C-alpha cells in the first residue's frame, strides 16, 4: 500500500496501540530468525525478474518491520522491571536481524550474474526512501501534545522536546546515511518525473535523488538529526561526570556532518547546488551557532570530541567559502554568534577559536573580493575597528583589569592587524 | 625571467630535488599558466621538456599549490595528447606514461630519457639558448580562497594517498576520460583491426588474413609498432577513466577491447603460419608475439572486470562480453588448427568457405594460452546455462538473450565437440613427443 500510494505508513498509533502491537514480539523474533537462516542458504542464484520481485518484496518488507518496531519502541519511550528489559532486547535483536537481511539481499543482488547495477541502484533507493521516511516520522513525534490528542507523512506535511531518539534511531540513521552517500557518489559522476519505486525501473541518479527530495525535505531532516544527536551526546556526557555511552551519538553526528560536507557542499553538479542554496534557512544557522557555542564552551574532552570538532570546522569553512549562503544568512550567523560587525554593544574582546575562525574567514573573504573588484574599503571592517577602539577606550578609562578569559587573546589581535593591513 | 625559473631543474638534474626548490617551481608554473597552453612552434619543444622535468620531479616526492600545478600539467599533457604536433619534444607514449605516473608512485620515466630531455633543455632557445613575501602572500590567498579536504578521503603513505586523490580529481575535472578513450579508439594501427572486427560481426563470419607465408612476413616486420600501441593502450586503460558507463561508452569500450583481442588472435595466427611454413631476429619476433598476445589478454581481462563490477553495466552485459570473447577465441582456434602443412598453404599462393568446401605441425604456446582462455569462458558460460529453437543470440553487448541462446549461437558458429577433441588429441600428442 505504501508504494502504491507514494506515501509512507506506520501505525504504532497511541501508547495503547503500541502496547497492543507489542507483547507479540517473540513471534516476530522467531520469524525474522528463521527467515534469515533460510536466506543464508544458497537458494537465490537464478534471479528471474519474478524471483527478483519476490526477493525485493521480502527484504523490503522485513526492513519495514524493523522500522515499525523501532517506531513502536520510540513511542513507548516517549509515552513513559525484567519485562521491559526483555522488550528492549527483543527490539534490538529484531532490528539488527532486519538490517542483516537487507544487507545480505543487497549484496546478493549486486554480485548476481542476472541482476546488475540498475537493480542494485533501485534496491538502494527503496531502502533509503523507507529509512528516511521512518526517521522523519520518528523525529516528528510530539512529547505530549499530538500523542495525547491522538487518543502518515502526507497529513503531517499538509498540517505543517526531542525526548525520543535512541540507539535504534542511531543505527537507522547510520544505514540511511550510507545509502545516501552511495547514491550521491553515484550522482557526482530537465525537471522530469521522480524515479519509479520499482526494482525494474530505468532512471538516472538525478531522478532518484529528486524523488527522495520530493518525498521528504532532506536538508532540514539531516540538520535536525545532527542537532538532536549532539544534544543527547552532550547531555549524556554531562550526566556521566550501548545507550549509556555518548560516543555513538557523537560519531553519528560527525558522520552526518561529513556526509553533508563531502556529498553536497563539494558537489560540482548544478542542480544539487541550486537545491542547497534554496533550502538553507536562518533557523539552521541558529542551530549551527548553538552547536558552535556548545563545542567552544565545553572545550577539549576526548578523541571523539576531537573528531567532531574537526568535522564541524570542515563543515563551517566549506559552507563559508563555497558561495551558497546569501549575505543576510551570513549576517544572521554572525549576529547569533554575538560577533555581528554592525552590533551596538561593546565588542567582545575575547573570541573563542571556532567563532574567531569563521568570522575571520568571512571578513577576509569580503576584503579580498572588494580589493580584487575595486570596491573601496568594506564598511564592516571599519565598523569593527571603530567598535574595538571604542570598547578598549572605555575599558582604559574605567581602569578595569579583566580575567584571563575575558579580553584580547592574541589571535584576535593578529586577525585585527591583518584586517588593518588590507 | 625564465632562466631563473628553470634554474632549479638544471641544478637538480645532477642530484635529487631539494625541498627548498619546490615552492618557487610551483609558483612559476602557476604564474605562466596563461602562456603555457598558447605557444608558437619553435618554443614548443623547450616547454615540453620543461613540463616533463617538472612533472618527473614533482612525482618523486602547500598541498593546494602542488595540486593546482599538477592539474595544470595534466591539462597541458591532455591537449598535447589530443593535438600532438610533429615537433613535440616528448612523444604521445611518454605523455601517457607521465599522466599515469602523476596518478601513481613515479615508476615510469627512466634516466635514459631525462638525459636527452636535459640535453634538449640546454639546446633549446628561451622564450624571453640555455647553452619571500610575495610567495607567502600567494600561498595565504590560495589557502584562504578554498578549503583542502583533508580527512574526507604512516605519514608518507597518507600524503601519497591524498596526493593521488587530488591528482585523479583534477584529471576527472578536465573530462580526460572521454579524450583518452577517443585518442585510443582512433589509433593509426588498431584501425584496421577495428574495421575487420566490425565487418566480421556484421557478416556473422570470422576473418583472419595472414594469408600465405609472404603475406605473413608482410604483416610481420611491423610488430614493434603494435607492441608500442598495445603497451600504451594498456597503460591508458589502467587509469580510472572508465566509471561512467553510458551505453555509447559501453559500446566503445567493448569495441576497443574486442579489437585488441582480435589483434592478439591475428598475430598468433601469423606466427603459427610462419612456423608451419618453415638467429636473433626470429627470437625477437617470437618474444614480441608472446608479449603482444599477453598484453591483449590482459586488456581483455581488465575490461571484463571493469564491466562486471560497474554500477551501470550488469550481469547481462558481462554475459554478452564473455560470449563475444569465446566466439572470437573458438573461431580463431578452429582456423589455426585447420591449417594445412603444405597443401592449402602452397595452393593458396575465412571460416564459411572452409565449412562449405569441407599434419598438425602448428599449435604452440600461443595456441595453449588461447585455448586456456577459451575454456575458461566456456566453463563460465556452461555453468551459467546449468542453472523453442529460437534465433542465435545477437553478438552485441546491449542484446538480451538466454544462456541457451548463447550456447546455441556458439554451436552454430563452430562444431564444438569435434574441435575440443581435436585440441585434446593434438596437445597430448605434442606433450608426449
Amino acid at each position: 500500500d505504501a508504494v502504491l500510494a507514494n506515501s509512507f505508513f506506520i501505525m504504532p498509533a497511541t501508547v495503547a496501540d503500541a502496547t497492543a502491537v507489542r507483547n507479540g514480539f517473540h513471534s516476530l523474533v522467531i520469524d525474522v530468525t528463521m527467515a534469515l537462516d533460510t536466506l543464508s542458504l544458497p537458494v537465490l542464484e537464478p534471479l528471474n525478474p519474478s524471483r527478483l520481485q519476490d526477493v525485493t518484496v521480502l527484504s523490503l518488507s522485513c526492513l519495514y518491520a524493523g522500522v515499525s518496531v523501532a517506531t513502536c519502541m520510540a513511542i513507548l519511550h516517549v509515552g513513559s522491571s525484567s519485562k521491559e528489559d526483555d522488550y528492549e532486547s527483543d527490539a534490538a535483536t529484531i532490528v539488527q536481524k532486519c538490517l542483516e537481511i537487507y544487507d545480505m539481499i543487497g549484496q546478493a543482488i549486486s554480485s548476481s550474474r542476472r541482476a546488475g547495477g540498475e537493480h542494485y541502484q533501485n534496491f538502494q533507493l527503496l531502502g533509503a526512501w523507507c529509512l528516511l521516511n521512518s526517521l522523519f516520522l520518528i523525529l516528528n513525534l510530539s512529547p505530549t501534545a499530538l500523542a495525547d490528542k491522538g487518543k502518515r507523512v502526507r497529513d503531517i506535511l499538509s498540517r505543517t522536546g526531542h525526548q525520543g531518539f535512541g540507539v535504534l534511531s542511531v543505527i537507522l540513521a547510520n544505514h540511511a546515511i550510507k545509502l545516501l552517500t552511495s547514491l550521491f557518489q553515484d550522482l557526482q559522476v530537465t525537471d522530469g518525473p521522480p524515479a519509479a519505486l520499482s526494482i525494474m525501473a530505468q532512471s538516472t541518479s538525478i531522478q532518484r535523488i529528486q524523488r527522495l527530495i520530493d518525498s521528504v525535505p532532506l536538508m532540514n531532516l539531516l540538520l535536525t538529526l545532527l542537532s538532536t544527536s549532539y544534544r543527547k551526546a552532550c547531555v549524556l556526557q554531562r550526566q556521566r561526570k550501548s545507550r549509556k555511552d555518548p560516543e555513538l551519538f557523537l560519531g553519528l553526528a560527525s558522520n552526518i556532518l561529513n556526509f553533508i560536507t563531502s556529498s553536497m557542499l563539494n558537489s560540482r553538479n548544478n542542480f544539487i547546488r541550486n537545491y542547497l542554496s534554496v533550502s538553507l534557512s536562518e533557523h539552521h544557522m541558529a542551530t549551527l551557532a548553538s552547536i558552535i557555542k556548545e563545542v567552544d564552551k565545553d572545550g577539549l574532552k576526548g578523541s571523539s570530541d576531537e573528531e567532531f570538532a574537526a568535522a564541524l570546522y570542515h563543515f563551517n569553512h566549506s559552507l563559508v567559502t563555497s558561495d551558497l549562503q546569501s549575505p543576510n544568512l551570513q549576517n544572521t550567523l554572525l549576529q547569533q554568534l554575538g560577533v555581528a560587525p554592525f552590533s551596538e554593544g561593546p565588542w567582545p574582546l575575547y573570541i573563542h577559536p571556532q567563532s574567531l575562525s569563521v568570522l575571520s574567514r568571512l571578513l577576509l573573504i569580503w576584503q579580498h573580493k572588494a580589493s580584487a573588484q575595486g570596491d573601496p574599503d568594506v564598511p564592516e571592517c571599519l565598523k569593527v575597528w571603530d567598535r574595538f577602539l571604542s570598547t578598549m577606550k572605555q575599558n582604559a578609562l574605567q581602569g578595569v583589569v579583566p580575567s584571563e578569559t575575558e579580553d584580547l587573546n592574541v589571535e584576535h589581535l593578529q586577525m585585527l592587524l591583518l584586517i588593518f593591513h588590507n | 625571467g625564465w632562466e631563473v625559473a628553470v634554474r632549479p631543474l638544471l641544478s637538480a638534474s645532477y642530484s635529487a630535488f631539494e625541498m627548498k626548490e619546490l615552492p618557487q617551481l610551483v609558483a612559476s608554473v602557476i604564474e605562466s599558466e596563461s602562456e603555457i597552453l598558447h605557444h608558437e612552434k619553435q618554443y614548443e619543444p623547450f616547454y615540453s621538456s620543461f613540463v616533463a622535468l617538472s612533472t618527473h620531479y614533482i612525482t618523486t616526492v602547500q598541498l593546494q599549490s602542488v595540486a593546482a600545478a599538477c592539474k595544470v600539467l595534466i591539462e597541458f599533457s591532455l591537449l598535447r595528447l589530443e593535438n600532438p604536433d610533429e615537433a613535440c619534444a616528448v612523444s604521445q607514449k611518454h605523455l601517457i606514461l607521465l599522466i599515469k605516473g602523476l596518478c601513481t608512485g613515479c615508476s615510469r620515466l627512466d634516466r635514459t630519457e631525462i638525459i636527452t630531455f636535459t640535453a634538449m633543455m640546454k639546446s633549446a632557445k628561451l622564450p624571453q639558448t640555455l647553452s619571500r613575501q610575495k610567495e607567502v602572500q600567494m600561498n595565504f590567498l590560495n589557502q584562504l580562497t578554498s578549503v583542502f579536504n583533508p580527512r574526507t578521503v604512516a605519514s608518507a603513505i597518507k600524503t601519497k594517498n591524498v596526493f593521488i586523490a587530488q591528482n585523479v580529481a583534477s584529471l576527472q575535472e578536465l573530462g580526460g576520460s572521454e579524450k583518452l578513450l577517443r585518442v585510443c579508439l582512433n589509433l593509426p594501427y588498431f584501425l584496421r583491426y577495428i574495421n575487420r572486427f566490425q565487418d566480421a560481426v556484421l557478416a556473422n563470419s570470422f576473418f583472419i588474413m595472414p594469408a600465405t607465408v609472404a603475406d605473413a612476413t608482410a604483416v610481420r616486420n611491423g610488430f614493434h609498432s603494435l607492441v608500442i600501441d598495445v603497451t600504451m593502450a594498456l597503460d591508458t586503460l589502467s587509469l580510472p577513466v572508465l566509471e561512467p558507463l553510458n551505453p555509447s561508452r559501453l559500446q566503445d569500450v567493448t569495441v576497443l577491447s574486442l579489437s585488441c583481442l582480435y589483434a592478439g588472435v591475428s598475430v598468433a595466427t601469423c606466427m603459427a603460419i610462419l612456423h608451419v611454413g618453415s638467429s636473433s631476429k626470429e627470437d625477437d619476433y617470437e618474444s614480441d608475439a608472446a608479449t603482444i598476445v599477453q598484453k591483449c589478454l590482459e586488456i581483455y581481462d581488465m575490461i571484463g572486470q571493469a564491466i562486471s563490477s560497474s554500477r551501470r553495466a550488469g550481469g547481462e552485459h558481462y554475459q554478452n562480453f564473455q560470449l563475444l570473447g569465446a566466439w572470437c577465441l573458438l573461431n580463431s582456434l578452429f582456423l589455426i588448427l585447420n591449417l594445412s602443412p603444405t597443401a592449402l598453404a602452397d595452393k593458396g599462393k575465412r571460416v564459411r568457405d572452409i565449412l562449405s568446401r569441407t599434419g598438425h605441425q602448428g599449435f604452440g604456446v600461443l595456441s595453449v594460452i588461447l585455448a586456456n582462455h577459451a575454456i575458461k569462458l566456456l566453463t563460465s558460460l556452461f555453468q551459467d546455462l546449468q542453472v523453442t529453437d529460437g534465433p542465435p543470440a545477437a553478438l552485441s553487448i546491449m542484446a538480451q538473450s538466454t544462456s541457451i541462446q548463447r550456447i546455441q549461437r556458439l554451436i552454430d558458429s563452430v562444431p564444438l565437440m569435434n574441435l575440443l577433441l581435436t585440441l585434446l588429441s593434438t596437445s597430448y600428442r605434442k606433450a608426449c613427443v
